[PDB]
């Protein structure tokens, strides 16, 4: 029989590809089966999980830079690194960019995973587990202060990049006496895992870090970090000529209790790798 | 170093008025405000919460901290003469100094003004008025080393002129007693940086 | 206190039933409701625009609820919801695209790559912009921001004309008084 | 297997954006999750509710205007306010507009929330809780009558605005003897909350109030209010020169048991604020 | 070990609730999500192309997740998912077709007959390419392959222009470090 | 997750205003509420 459709008129919209930005609901296959489920990764990736649970990757250590400490490094002055950041900011986003200029002045970065990740997103919030360790002999000795100060930073500016200001970091301006700090006495320990939680007057923090950010676009960078740490020799390095008259320190970085907000970054040009050309 | 800290009430200002006193503290609350050049001529303004921390004398043994969350308390007392007549109203406008002007406590009508929260003040009757302005900040916590973000302005306003005898005597006057303090406070972070 | 009355809580709802089935008591719904913001907005061709360039202006006019009431509060949260109806007469092929952009950042200082939506005059764009922010809420017209929260950037293929509407998703406003209002323009 | 669709033909209409005027069913997001629910406003707005439950806002007090009372104010005549409304109408919609004319004659208003709200809608119904209070010394004394009369009003007209008529309000024309009324005896009370319910031959009332409404478009204004009150000195103000020879009164306004009908107003030009320009 | 702290697991989720309902912790979903790969790709007329000719290039750019992250791993599996939006202005009739092709085999050394899809500017092509392979997984950019696994070949009727997007179906990546990144181009 | 639509292809016809001559199933309102039911005529028509 052909009865009649007492059914309702079912409205709609021609809208195609609805919610492709979203993560959850179709496509067109090009195979035999629409139930083409594969499996659960046995003896393919021998690990807990490497892609999801970004606490894994964001919590993956990485080295930012080394810093040399000489017996002649002034006490309670930041252990110098030229015009670039022992004057260490705290935060995931990238800050230490450099230039390949050939008049071209194209900037590049050395972001670790914990950073590389966030340059995807717009805003961030997480704890930073740094881990500092020295390379030394036993004869090398001294004391070192690490002190954390939220907020802005005394900076120096350029039309291509920024830098830290050592002058505002003398022991007289920032004594680091009551502030949150650690003292590492090389003679008894050599590695410190510094777990710094997320603390701000903003529930979350921006992820721009440094990008198109120089003397002019500096305030975004000031807005991109929760604070900044400082390393300073509190006691001079004691080193007989039996060994090197200096030592060095390394700054592992990872994160915990991590979280991100949105996948659109805060730049003016999309993500792009510096794919090394043949020559300068 | 120490367990607990200061909630000590402290004074800010004390003002006086007399009948026939044509001034910004008079011309009480023009009905309408058409031009931005004849705004509602107010009487007194306090940028909060800075002025409190600054003039209150709590800074020294409160400074060396960065983030703060707090609810300000305030109260006004009076011991004025009876022969005066009139009434006042106190209110607060968050971020009035920066939002679009048309949304300011000024540049509006007296009706809109009083629409704001607060409490009133009879020259003669409201002997001791109190008020509690909560944490109106959109920001989680208030910075101190900067102290720059007074997340509210506190405006006093006059309802009716200072009314009294034809020609007033000296004690034919009004006087005010402000006191500002805090409750619901929580401080955390040490920092060498200092508010100048 | 002293209070008197010349003599209700049901006659209201009763004369409502027999007169109007809409027992409106909450405004929040009236924020989820849309309302026209502009009659035949224009837009440059094959290019893009930060919708603020339009929003901010109509905001000052109070032509709709989410601005009219905005002039009555200070703070809000939640995700706005925008709609574009095409009315442009002539085109060859018509993509219309939408991206995200911090509230008051400019088109040049921002990426064009990210969560987006696209459609084809289907003549309509029906997006919902969420609430991503950094303090806890937002002062409704804080002139001072480096793009605290999120908003919309819009791209079209051709010199375009659109009708526009806006509302809230959970969108919600702090209490305030109200400003003076403008009436007729009876110039002579 | 590919069986055949014995399913029905499912009709439709291309209708897009169906029911955008309405309040309840989709849109396109631009984020990660379609379950993007936020929360329930903890420690954001410390209040019961400020937006919904308009009885809150519509029940939010506000001051319309002050009125001066001198010992020389005639008894049982309306306490004068120039050519504008102590001759107080009752109703939410706006009535006291003024002009910024520069030949331009653009009208503006001072609507309280209880009014500002309704100028959204078309029709209204609600109780008006006025609250009148005097500013005085104890020596200031006298009696005052408040009497409510429904219906029209004795008015004066202009090509730009309207006004009240005091002549038709002498004690001889409107004695106010039996009508609903209060007498405030300043000597024992100073504030009165006058709760006036909604009473009309119309289930609801119009919301136009005054707009494009002058000598000509007067009848809409006559149709926009349920009635009108009147304040009149019943006994002269008694005030020795020890104090001011006059006093003043203030009229708080709010509403209760409020309700509105439709969101389309009753004007000829859309809502628009008088955004103060730089200068006249 | 030695570990210290200056003093969380909930404040995160809490300020998330009140700020952002998206409790993103896993990336795998962000692989099922799409993202634009090219703005107005072109294509020769009435002919066909192995999509690699485009893919490989954008892969090197990291403009999207499934390449950006690719620069962070070594191995993967699962079926990719491609999308084509038409924007070409002028045509008479417009078939658009899609076939299978071993990853890096050329158009000439391959059949044009097999599992396919077709559509008609409906202006969109929305295909999901599965995981057919021969080892167990795939090195993300092994320059050396005679078409181990599968990929897409595309045909159009006319000289065509398209917007393009890509993602994964179960698509999933082995852990690695990360390379240097490129920023601005401030030539003088 | 974005699974795939194993759902059927759901046919149709563009037919608008189907059954306007009939007495029973939609239209477009111009008010607040889609549940705008009024009442049952008390003291309106005796």
């Amino acid at each position: 029989s052909k009865p009649r459709n007492q059914n309702q008129v079912m409205p709609y919209q021609n809208v195609p590809g609805w919610g492709y930005s979203l993560y959850k609901d179709m496509s067109v296959p090009l195979a035999y089966d629409p139930n083409n489920e594969l499996g659960d990764l046995r003896d393919v990736f021998p690990s807990a999980v490497d892609e999801m649970a970004i606490g894994y990757v964001c919590g993956n250590p990485a080295i930012k830079h080394v810093l040399t400490w000489s017996t002649t490094d002034v006490v309670q002055n930041p252990i110098s690194n030229g015009d670039d950041w022992g004057v260490i900011p705290v935060g995931m986003p990238c800050y230490s960019k450099t230039i390949r200029a050939v008049t071209s002045k194209t900037e590049v970065m050395d972001p670790a995973p914990c950073e590389y990740v966030a340059n995807l997103f717009s805003y961030w919030r997480a704890t930073m587990c740094y881990r500092i360790t020295v390379v030394k002999t036993a004869f090398h000795t001294g004391r070192l202060e690490i002190f954390f100060e939220p907020g802005s930073i005394p900076t120096v500016r350029t039309a291509d990049n920024l830098g830290p200001d050592q002058t505002q970091l003398n022991g007289t301006i920032a004594p680091s006496d009551n502030n949150y700090k650690y003292i590492l006495d090389l003679t008894n320990d050599t590695e410190v895992t510094i777990k710094v939680p997320y603390v701000s007057n903003k529930m979350f923090m921006k992820t721009v870090g440094i990008y198109g950010a120089h003397d002019e676009d500096n305030w975004n960078f000031d807005e991109s970090f929760t604070g900044f740490l400082c390393i300073r020799p509190i006691t001079k390095l004691m080193a007989p000529d039996t060994v090197s008259q200096k030592v060095s320190i390394v700054v592992w970085k990872w994160a915990e209790d991590v979280v991100v907000v949105e996948p659109k970054p805060l730049t003016s040009g999309p993500t792009q790798v510096y794919n090394p050309p043949a020559v300068a | 170093s120490i367990i607990q800290f200061l909630q000590r009430p402290v004074l800010i200002d004390n003002i006086e008025i007399v009948a026939g006193t044509t001034a910004d503290n008079n011309t009480a609350l023009s009905r309408y405000v058409l031009d931005r050049t004849n705004p509602q001529k107010y009487i007194k303004q306090w940028t909060l919460p800075s002025t409190v921390l600054k003039a209150g004398g709590k800074a020294q043994k409160l400074a060396n901290f960065k983030y703060l969350r707090c609810d300000v308390q305030v109260k006004i007392v009076l011991n004025a003469n009876p022969f005066i007549a009139g009434r006042l109203y106190l209110a607060y406008s968050p971020y009035d100094d920066k939002v679009a002007p048309e949304r300011r406590i000024i540049y509006t009508s007296r009706a809109g003004v009083t629409g704001y929260p607060g409490v009133e003040l009879d020259f003669q009757l409201d002997n001791s008025v109190e008020m509690t302005i909560p944490y109106a900040s959109f920001q989680e916590a208030y910075d101190l080393v900067s102290g720059n973000e007074d997340f509210v302005q506190l405006y006093l306003f006059t309802i009716a002129p200072v009314l009294g005898p034809s020609a007033e005597s000296a004690n034919s006057k009004v006087d005010l007693s402000v006191y500002m303090w805090l409750d619901n406070i929580s401080l955390v972070i040490p920092t060498y940086r200092l508010n100048p | 206190e002293n209070t008197i009355s010349f003599f209700p809580e049901r006659m209201n709802n009763e004369a409502l039933m027999r007169g109007c089935g809409e027992q409106i008591v909450n405004l929040r719904p009236l924020l989820r409701t849309f309302r026209t913001i502009n009659d035949n907005w224009s837009l440059a061709a094959n290019t893009k625009t930060p919708i603020t360039d339009l929003t901010n202006t109509a905001d000052a006019e109070g032509r709709d609820y989410m601005s009219y009431l905005s002039f009555l509060y200070r703070f809000y949260r939640g995700g706005r919801r925008y709609k574009f109806f095409n009315t442009t007469p002539l085109k060859q092929t018509c993509y219309v695209r939408s991206f995200l952009i911090p509230r008051n950042y400019t088109a040049d200082e921002i990426n064009t790559d990210g969560p987006s939506h696209i459609t084809y005059p289907n003549p309509v764009h029906e997006v919902e912009v969420p609430f991503y922010s950094q303090y806890r809420k937002i002062p409704i017209a804080s002139t001072s921001d480096k793009g605290y929260d999120s908003s919309l950037m819009y791209y079209t293929n051709v010199g375009t004309q659109q009708i526009v509407a806006r509302a809230g998703n959970d969108f919600t406003f702090w209490m305030i008084g109200t400003p003076q209002l403008q009436g007729i323009t009876k110039e002579v």
